[PDB]
């Protein structure tokens, strides 16, 4: 399924992934394609913190879900 | 009205201290809008003052 990131301005970030990738995997995605560092990235869905040792399925997201992030102008 | 309220859909938790904290389900009174970047604005809750991203929210029509 895919995924959607946000930014700032609201980007759209479509990318490919597998239901066994982890979240840290899915960072490393997004830093190849927007540069930002893994460690200055917060992922929330569903109104609650994403945490790493968790899996996709664990916080009910479905196909064509979208997540949301901040920039990082002040503290992200 | 004058001021806009929006309700925020995407709720974030306690990232700083110079960050106003907000949890979905509640309102937030606009103090002052952002410069040009459309991702930030400034609200009171709990009596605390703050940034935050105003794209975890959406601008409710009425």
């Amino acid at each position: 399924m895919q995924i959607f990131v946000k930014t700032l301005t609201g980007k759209t970030i479509t990318l490919e992934v597998e239901p066994s990738d982890t979240i840290e995997n899915v960072k490393a995605k997004i830093q190849d394609k927007e540069g930002i560092p893994p460690d200055q990235q917060r992922l929330i869905f569903a109104g609650k913190q994403l945490e790493d040792g968790r899996t996709l399925s664990d916080y009910n997201i479905q196909k064509e879900s979208t997540l949301h992030l901040v920039l990082r102008l002040r503290g992200c | 009205k004058s001021k806009d309220y929006c309700k925020v859909i995407f709720p974030y938790e306690a990232q700083n201290d110079d960050e106003l904290t907000i949890k979905e389900g509640d309102i937030v009174t606009l103090i002052n809008k952002d410069c040009i970047d459309v991702g930030w604005w400034e609200g009171e809750l709990n009596g605390r003052r703050g940034v935050f991203p105003d794209n975890f929210v959406k601008l409710l029509p009425p």
